[PDB]
Protein backbone atom coordinates (compact mmCIF):
# COMPACT_ATOMS: atom_id res chain seq x y z
CA UNK A 1 0.00 0.00 0.00
CA UNK A 2 1.80 2.88 -1.11
CA UNK A 3 1.07 6.25 0.48
CA UNK A 4 1.27 9.55 -1.56
CA UNK A 5 3.00 12.60 1.00
CA UNK A 6 4.37 16.14 0.84
CA UNK A 7 6.88 17.13 3.25
CA UNK A 8 7.19 20.61 4.06
CA UNK A 9 9.39 23.25 5.68
CA UNK A 10 9.76 26.88 4.74
CA UNK A 11 9.41 27.34 1.16
CA UNK A 12 10.30 23.60 0.51
CA UNK A 13 7.85 20.83 -0.97
CA UNK A 14 8.80 17.47 -1.43
CA UNK A 15 6.22 14.62 -3.42
CA UNK A 16 7.40 11.60 -2.65
CA UNK A 17 6.09 8.05 -1.20
CA UNK A 18 6.26 5.36 0.55
CA UNK A 19 4.74 2.15 1.95
CA UNK A 20 2.51 2.26 4.48
CA UNK A 21 4.47 -0.29 6.91
CA UNK A 22 7.49 1.56 6.58
CA UNK A 23 8.71 3.85 9.86
CA UNK A 24 9.06 7.31 10.17
CA UNK A 25 12.16 6.79 10.29
CA UNK A 26 12.78 5.19 6.99
CA UNK A 27 10.90 8.77 5.78
CA UNK A 28 13.43 10.38 7.09
CA UNK A 29 16.25 8.47 5.31
CA UNK A 30 13.85 9.42 2.17
CA UNK A 31 14.56 13.22 3.47
CA UNK A 32 18.22 12.75 4.61
CA UNK A 33 19.16 11.80 0.56
CA UNK A 34 17.08 14.62 -0.87
CA UNK A 35 18.41 17.46 1.50
CA UNK A 36 21.12 16.69 3.23
CA UNK A 37 20.67 16.23 6.65
CA UNK A 38 20.64 13.40 9.24
CA UNK A 39 17.59 11.70 10.98
CA UNK A 40 18.62 12.92 14.10
CA UNK A 41 18.66 16.34 13.03
CA UNK A 42 15.19 16.42 11.83
CA UNK A 43 11.64 16.20 13.62
CA UNK A 44 8.59 15.30 11.19
CA UNK A 45 5.18 16.23 12.06
CA UNK A 46 1.83 15.38 11.35
CA UNK A 47 -0.22 18.86 12.43
CA UNK A 48 1.97 19.98 14.95
CA UNK A 49 2.52 16.39 16.76
CA UNK A 50 5.84 14.89 16.42
CA UNK A 51 6.07 11.81 15.09
CA UNK A 52 7.36 8.43 16.61
CA UNK A 53 10.32 7.40 14.44
CA UNK A 54 9.98 3.58 15.34
CA UNK A 55 5.78 4.16 14.44
CA UNK A 56 4.91 2.75 10.89
CA UNK A 57 3.36 5.87 8.63
CA UNK A 58 -0.36 3.92 8.91
CA UNK A 59 -0.15 3.80 12.93
CA UNK A 60 0.72 7.60 12.66
CA UNK A 61 -3.07 7.97 10.15
CA UNK A 62 -1.29 7.98 6.98
CA UNK A 63 -3.11 5.67 4.79
CA UNK A 64 -4.73 5.04 1.15
CA UNK A 65 -8.17 7.33 2.17
CA UNK A 66 -5.58 10.25 3.36
CA UNK A 67 -3.03 10.33 1.74
CA UNK A 68 -3.69 9.62 -2.28
CA UNK A 69 -1.98 10.55 -5.40
CA UNK A 70 -4.01 13.24 -6.14
CA UNK A 71 -4.60 14.57 -2.29
CA UNK A 72 -1.12 13.66 -0.54
CA UNK A 73 -1.28 14.00 2.97
CA UNK A 74 1.03 17.08 4.56
CA UNK A 75 3.82 15.99 6.56
CA UNK A 76 6.12 19.12 8.41
CA UNK A 77 9.62 19.13 9.06
CA UNK A 78 11.92 20.70 11.39
CA UNK A 79 16.10 20.85 11.70
CA UNK A 80 18.38 21.00 13.88
CA UNK A 81 20.09 24.30 14.30
CA UNK A 82 23.23 23.47 16.75
CA UNK A 83 22.01 21.89 20.20
CA UNK A 84 18.28 23.11 19.67
CA UNK A 85 15.96 22.56 16.81
CA UNK A 86 13.98 25.37 14.59
CA UNK A 87 10.34 26.50 15.15
CA UNK A 88 8.34 23.75 12.69
CA UNK A 89 7.15 26.90 10.32
CA UNK A 90 5.12 25.75 6.63
CA UNK A 91 5.39 29.43 4.51
CA UNK A 92 1.68 29.06 2.39
CA UNK A 93 1.21 28.78 -0.63
CA UNK A 94 -0.29 32.11 -2.65
CA UNK A 95 -3.76 32.89 -2.59
CA UNK A 96 -5.86 32.16 -5.97
CA UNK A 97 -7.67 35.33 -7.28
CA UNK A 98 -11.65 36.19 -7.01
CA UNK A 99 -14.23 33.60 -8.50
CA UNK A 100 -15.32 35.27 -12.18
CA UNK A 101 -18.68 36.20 -11.99
CA UNK A 102 -19.70 34.19 -15.22
CA UNK A 103 -18.19 31.45 -12.87
CA UNK A 104 -20.31 31.92 -9.81
CA UNK A 105 -23.53 29.92 -8.55
CA UNK B 1 15.85 10.62 -9.00
CA UNK B 2 14.58 13.95 -8.11
CA UNK B 3 13.98 17.52 -9.94
CA UNK B 4 13.43 20.77 -8.52
CA UNK B 5 10.40 22.87 -9.41
CA UNK B 6 10.43 27.04 -8.52
CA UNK B 7 7.32 28.41 -8.21
CA UNK B 8 7.12 32.51 -9.53
CA UNK B 9 6.62 33.38 -5.78
CA UNK B 10 9.80 31.23 -5.07
CA UNK B 11 8.38 27.54 -3.51
CA UNK B 12 10.41 24.89 -4.28
CA UNK B 13 8.67 22.06 -5.32
CA UNK B 14 10.95 18.90 -5.56
CA UNK B 15 9.27 15.90 -7.64
CA UNK B 16 10.81 12.56 -8.98
CA UNK B 17 12.26 13.45 -12.84
CA UNK B 18 9.98 10.28 -13.87
CA UNK B 19 6.86 12.55 -13.11
CA UNK B 20 8.27 15.91 -13.96
CA UNK B 21 8.43 13.62 -16.94
CA UNK B 22 4.47 13.90 -17.84
CA UNK B 23 5.36 17.75 -18.92
CA UNK B 24 6.34 17.25 -21.95
CA UNK B 25 7.20 21.28 -21.90
CA UNK B 26 9.48 19.74 -19.03
CA UNK B 27 10.70 16.55 -20.62
CA UNK B 28 11.73 18.86 -23.47
CA UNK B 29 13.88 21.66 -21.31
CA UNK B 30 15.63 18.87 -19.26
CA UNK B 31 18.22 19.50 -12.00
CA UNK B 32 16.29 22.50 -11.55
CA UNK B 33 13.47 24.49 -13.38
CA UNK B 34 12.12 28.13 -13.07
CA UNK B 35 8.80 28.82 -13.85
CA UNK B 36 8.71 32.78 -13.26
CA UNK B 37 4.98 32.98 -14.49
CA UNK B 38 3.46 29.96 -12.60
CA UNK B 39 2.18 30.53 -9.04
CA UNK B 40 2.76 28.42 -5.88
CA UNK B 41 -0.93 27.30 -5.56
CA UNK B 42 -1.04 26.53 -9.28
CA UNK B 43 2.52 24.32 -9.23
CA UNK B 44 1.68 22.50 -6.41
CA UNK B 45 -1.32 20.80 -7.82
CA UNK B 46 0.36 20.52 -11.26
CA UNK B 47 2.92 18.37 -9.36
CA UNK B 48 0.04 16.37 -7.49
CA UNK B 49 -1.32 15.59 -11.47
CA UNK B 50 2.11 14.41 -12.08
CA UNK B 51 1.66 11.50 -9.22
CA UNK B 52 -1.39 10.96 -10.41
CA UNK B 53 -0.53 10.20 -13.73
CA UNK B 54 1.75 8.08 -13.58
CA UNK B 55 0.52 5.93 -10.78
CA UNK B 56 -3.28 5.45 -12.69
CA UNK B 57 -1.13 5.24 -16.18
CA UNK B 58 -2.13 1.50 -17.13
CA UNK B 59 -4.00 1.02 -13.87
CA UNK B 60 -4.53 -2.13 -11.57
CA UNK B 61 -7.93 -0.25 -10.60
CA UNK B 62 -11.04 1.90 -11.91
CA UNK B 63 -9.76 5.59 -11.82
CA UNK B 64 -10.54 8.06 -9.44
CA UNK B 65 -11.35 11.96 -9.72
CA UNK B 66 -8.45 14.77 -10.06
CA UNK B 67 -10.27 17.21 -7.79
CA UNK B 68 -9.66 20.67 -9.06
CA UNK B 69 -11.46 23.68 -6.73
CA UNK B 70 -13.10 26.06 -9.29
CA UNK B 71 -10.91 29.05 -7.88
CA UNK B 72 -7.82 27.61 -9.54
CA UNK B 73 -9.25 25.73 -12.49
CA UNK B 74 -8.68 28.33 -15.30
CA UNK B 75 -4.82 29.25 -14.36
CA UNK B 76 -4.48 25.63 -13.91
CA UNK B 77 -5.64 25.24 -17.47
CA UNK B 78 -3.30 27.48 -18.58
CA UNK B 79 -0.35 26.34 -17.02
CA UNK B 80 -1.44 22.32 -18.17
CA UNK B 81 -1.77 24.06 -21.82
CA UNK B 82 1.91 26.05 -21.18
CA UNK B 83 3.20 22.25 -19.87
CA UNK B 84 1.90 20.32 -22.26
CA UNK B 85 0.33 17.71 -19.69
CA UNK C 1 -36.00 28.14 -35.68
CA UNK C 2 -33.61 28.94 -38.71
CA UNK C 3 -30.41 29.50 -36.69
CA UNK C 4 -28.77 27.46 -33.76
CA UNK C 5 -27.49 28.50 -30.36
CA UNK C 6 -24.12 26.98 -29.16
CA UNK C 7 -24.76 25.15 -25.58
CA UNK C 8 -22.81 23.41 -23.37
CA UNK C 9 -23.47 19.20 -22.96
CA UNK C 10 -25.11 19.64 -19.14
CA UNK C 11 -23.50 16.65 -17.95
CA UNK C 12 -20.11 17.09 -19.12
CA UNK C 13 -18.54 16.61 -15.75
CA UNK C 14 -20.55 13.95 -14.45
CA UNK C 15 -19.42 11.86 -17.89
CA UNK C 16 -15.93 12.33 -17.50
CA UNK C 17 -16.40 11.38 -13.77
CA UNK C 18 -18.25 8.34 -15.54
CA UNK C 19 -15.39 5.07 -16.01
CA UNK C 20 -17.33 4.13 -18.89
CA UNK C 21 -16.31 6.84 -21.06
CA UNK C 22 -12.89 6.77 -23.16
CA UNK C 23 -12.49 10.10 -24.86
CA UNK C 24 -11.71 10.62 -28.71
CA UNK C 25 -11.70 7.11 -29.63
CA UNK C 26 -12.71 6.05 -32.94
CA UNK C 27 -15.15 2.74 -33.60
CA UNK C 28 -11.93 0.52 -34.52
CA UNK C 29 -10.05 1.20 -31.54
CA UNK C 30 -13.61 0.97 -29.58
CA UNK C 31 -13.92 -3.03 -31.66
CA UNK C 32 -10.87 -3.67 -30.80
CA UNK C 33 -11.53 -3.13 -27.18
CA UNK C 34 -14.68 -5.02 -27.29
CA UNK C 35 -13.87 -8.06 -29.03
CA UNK C 36 -15.29 -11.39 -28.18
CA UNK C 37 -17.07 -9.57 -25.12
CA UNK C 38 -20.01 -11.12 -23.70
CA UNK C 39 -23.23 -9.34 -24.39
CA UNK C 40 -24.10 -5.98 -22.93
CA UNK C 41 -20.49 -4.99 -22.81
CA UNK C 42 -20.14 -1.57 -23.71
CA UNK C 43 -18.43 1.98 -24.04
CA UNK C 44 -18.79 5.89 -24.26
CA UNK C 45 -16.64 7.80 -26.57
CA UNK C 46 -16.97 10.53 -28.53
CA UNK C 47 -18.02 9.80 -32.22
CA UNK C 48 -15.33 11.18 -34.74
CA UNK C 49 -18.77 12.32 -37.22
CA UNK C 50 -18.40 15.97 -37.08
CA UNK C 51 -22.25 16.37 -36.25
CA UNK C 52 -22.31 14.46 -33.15
CA UNK C 53 -20.36 14.52 -29.94
CA UNK C 54 -20.59 10.89 -28.20
CA UNK C 55 -21.22 7.40 -29.38
CA UNK C 56 -21.51 4.36 -27.03
CA UNK C 57 -20.02 1.16 -28.52
CA UNK C 58 -21.57 -2.36 -27.49
CA UNK C 59 -21.67 -5.90 -27.72
CA UNK C 60 -24.98 -7.75 -28.95
CA UNK C 61 -25.97 -10.87 -31.05
CA UNK C 62 -22.04 -11.67 -30.81
CA UNK C 63 -21.64 -8.43 -33.05
CA UNK C 64 -19.69 -5.06 -31.70
CA UNK C 65 -22.39 -2.57 -32.92
CA UNK C 66 -22.24 1.21 -32.35
CA UNK C 67 -25.07 4.00 -31.40
CA UNK C 68 -24.57 7.35 -31.94
CA UNK C 69 -26.28 9.69 -29.75
CA UNK C 70 -28.37 13.07 -31.13
CA UNK C 71 -29.97 15.77 -29.45
CA UNK C 72 -33.15 17.65 -30.02
CA UNK C 73 -35.40 20.27 -27.93
CA UNK C 74 -32.08 19.81 -25.29
CA UNK C 75 -32.87 16.14 -24.42
CA UNK C 76 -30.55 13.04 -25.99
CA UNK C 77 -31.49 10.27 -27.54
CA UNK C 78 -31.03 7.48 -30.35
CA UNK C 79 -33.29 9.01 -32.18
CA UNK C 80 -33.74 12.60 -31.62
CA UNK C 81 -36.58 13.14 -34.17
CA UNK C 82 -38.40 10.43 -33.09
CA UNK C 83 -40.47 11.22 -29.68
CA UNK C 84 -41.22 7.46 -29.10
CA UNK C 85 -37.88 6.88 -28.92
CA UNK C 86 -37.22 7.38 -25.48
CA UNK C 87 -34.95 10.35 -24.51
CA UNK C 88 -33.17 12.42 -21.29
CA UNK C 89 -32.42 16.25 -20.28
CA UNK C 90 -28.91 13.78 -19.48
CA UNK C 91 -26.36 11.94 -21.37
CA UNK C 92 -25.95 10.17 -18.03
CA UNK C 93 -29.78 9.64 -17.99
CA UNK C 94 -29.66 8.25 -21.07
CA UNK C 95 -27.57 5.53 -20.41
CA UNK C 96 -28.85 4.67 -17.21
CA UNK C 97 -32.26 3.76 -19.43
CA UNK C 98 -30.77 1.02 -21.46
CA UNK C 99 -29.40 -0.52 -18.46
CA UNK C 100 -31.46 -3.37 -17.66
CA UNK C 101 -31.13 -6.25 -20.37
CA UNK C 102 -34.19 -7.91 -19.66
CA UNK C 103 -36.02 -4.31 -20.50
CA UNK C 104 -34.11 -3.79 -23.76
CA UNK C 105 -35.94 -4.49 -26.79
CA UNK C 106 -34.12 -5.77 -30.11
CA UNK C 107 -33.57 -2.28 -31.67
CA UNK C 108 -32.36 -0.50 -28.86
CA UNK C 109 -28.76 -0.75 -27.03
CA UNK C 110 -27.56 -3.23 -24.35
CA UNK C 111 -25.37 -0.97 -22.14
CA UNK C 112 -25.64 -3.53 -18.85
CA UNK C 113 -21.02 -3.81 -18.44
CA UNK C 114 -19.42 -0.90 -18.82
CA UNK C 115 -15.82 -1.45 -20.31
CA UNK C 116 -13.42 0.52 -17.66
CA UNK C 117 -11.06 3.52 -18.67
CA UNK C 118 -7.82 2.49 -17.75
CA UNK C 119 -5.68 5.53 -18.30
CA UNK C 120 -6.27 9.13 -17.09
CA UNK C 121 -6.80 11.91 -19.06
CA UNK C 122 -4.58 15.00 -19.13
CA UNK C 123 -5.01 17.80 -16.60
CA UNK C 124 -5.71 20.09 -19.12
CA UNK C 125 -9.00 18.50 -20.41
CA UNK C 126 -9.60 18.24 -16.65
CA UNK C 127 -9.52 21.75 -15.39
CA UNK C 128 -11.96 22.09 -19.04
CA UNK C 129 -14.65 20.02 -17.75
CA UNK C 130 -14.42 21.91 -14.29
CA UNK C 131 -14.71 25.02 -15.65
CA UNK C 132 -17.46 24.45 -18.22
CA UNK C 133 -19.28 23.06 -15.11
CA UNK C 134 -19.36 26.63 -13.60
CA UNK C 135 -20.48 28.12 -16.67
CA UNK C 136 -22.27 28.60 -19.94
CA UNK C 137 -21.91 29.11 -23.61
CA UNK C 138 -21.86 32.61 -23.69
CA UNK C 139 -20.16 32.83 -20.00
CA UNK C 140 -17.01 31.63 -21.73
CA UNK C 141 -16.29 34.81 -23.72
CA UNK C 142 -16.24 36.96 -20.43
CA UNK C 143 -13.40 34.45 -19.16
CA UNK C 144 -9.72 36.65 -18.96
CA UNK C 145 -8.22 33.80 -20.86
CA UNK C 146 -6.97 33.41 -25.15
CA UNK C 147 -9.58 33.05 -27.42
CA UNK C 148 -7.35 30.02 -28.38
CA UNK C 149 -8.42 28.43 -25.15
CA UNK C 150 -12.20 29.94 -25.23
CA UNK C 151 -12.48 27.47 -28.52
CA UNK C 152 -10.89 24.60 -26.71
CA UNK C 153 -13.67 25.01 -23.89
CA UNK C 154 -16.34 25.48 -26.26
CA UNK C 155 -15.90 22.16 -27.52
CA UNK C 156 -18.76 19.86 -25.99
CA UNK C 157 -21.31 21.80 -27.14
CA UNK C 158 -24.78 20.74 -29.44
CA UNK C 159 -26.53 23.23 -31.53
CA UNK C 160 -30.11 24.09 -30.43
CA UNK C 161 -32.75 24.96 -33.45
CA UNK C 162 -35.44 25.63 -30.96
CA UNK C 163 -37.31 27.76 -28.75
CL1 LIG D 1 -10.97 13.72 -24.08
NA1 LIG E 1 -17.51 14.42 -32.99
Amino acid sequence: MDVFLMIRRHKTTIFTDAKESSTVFELKRIVEGILKRPPDEQRLYKDDQLLDDGKTLGECGFTSQTARPQAPATVGLAFRADDTFEALCIEPFSSPPELPDVMKP
Amino acid sequence: MYVKLISSDGHEFIVKREHALTSGTIKAMLNEVNFREIPSHVLSKVCMYFTYKVRYTNSSTEIPEFPIAPEIALELLMAANFLDC
Amino acid sequence: NLYFQSMLVPDLLQINNNPCYWGVMDKYAAEALLEGKPEGTFLLRDSAQEDYLFSVSFRRYSRSLHARIEQWNHNFSFDAHDPCVFHSPDITGLLEHYKDPSACMFFEPLLSTPLIRTFPFSLQHICRTVICNCTTYDGIDALPIPSSMKLYLKEYHYKSKVR
